[PDB]
């Protein structure tokens, strides 16, 4: 699923300079870019079944918080209740 | 009259077999409303009322719901009026 949202964000965004998975990114990556973490798989009830987090965290240049927080809305609208295709697993 | 409120669990992996095998035991329960309570027959448990509640934990807690009853007799045995005399006066 990190395949599915990394190509998600990096497709949908384009202020995005690179989406990389937690320990990946060294001290001259470009800015601004995310990083995908994923999170317990708690069980939750018959109806929900088992529930998966993910944490999507941006980081920037230190010019403004508001960059950030522009990039944030942009992250929430693309992902938001959006099905995403994971070419990689096919699900 | 004896009662007992015996709830039921049905584990699976796949779990429209456990709707299906819940919806079985529930039928055959309601259709043949009593159970032979040992294959010498004499005693028998009359169901009262079987209640699925398909959210319920399948481990801690189990979906079916059955509650049975069943009435014995005691099983007075004392001695006998074997032999019987009386006299008479007036």
């Amino acid at each position: 699923m990190r395949a599915g949202i990394r190509k998600a964000l990096i497709d949908n965004i384009k202020e995005l300079k690179g989406c990389y998975e937690p320990n990946v990114p060294n001290k001259d990556t470009k800015k601004p870019y995310m990083v995908v973490v994923q999170g317990q798989d708690n069980d939750h009830g018959e109806t929900i079944g088992f529930e998966r987090s993910i944490e999507v965290w941006i980081y920037e240049g230190r010019t403004t918080f508001k960059k950030l927080d522009k990039l944030t809305k942009q992250v929430v609208e693309v992902l938001d209740m959006n099905t995403i295709v994971d070419e990689s697993e096919n699900e | 009259e004896i009662t007992k409120t015996m709830k039921c669990h049905v584990v699976s992996k796949n779990k429209d077999e456990i709707v299906k095998l819940l919806e079985t035991l529930e039928t055959s329960l309601i259709i043949d409303k009593r159970v032979r309570l040992r294959e010498d027959k004499n005693m028998y448990l009359t169901l009262v009322s079987v209640v699925e509640d398909r959210e319920s934990d399948m481990f801690t807690t189990g979906q079916l719901t059955a509650v049975f009853k069943m009435i014995g007799k005691i099983k007075r045995e004392g001695p006998t009026m074997d032999k019987i005399y009386g006299n008479g006066n007036l």
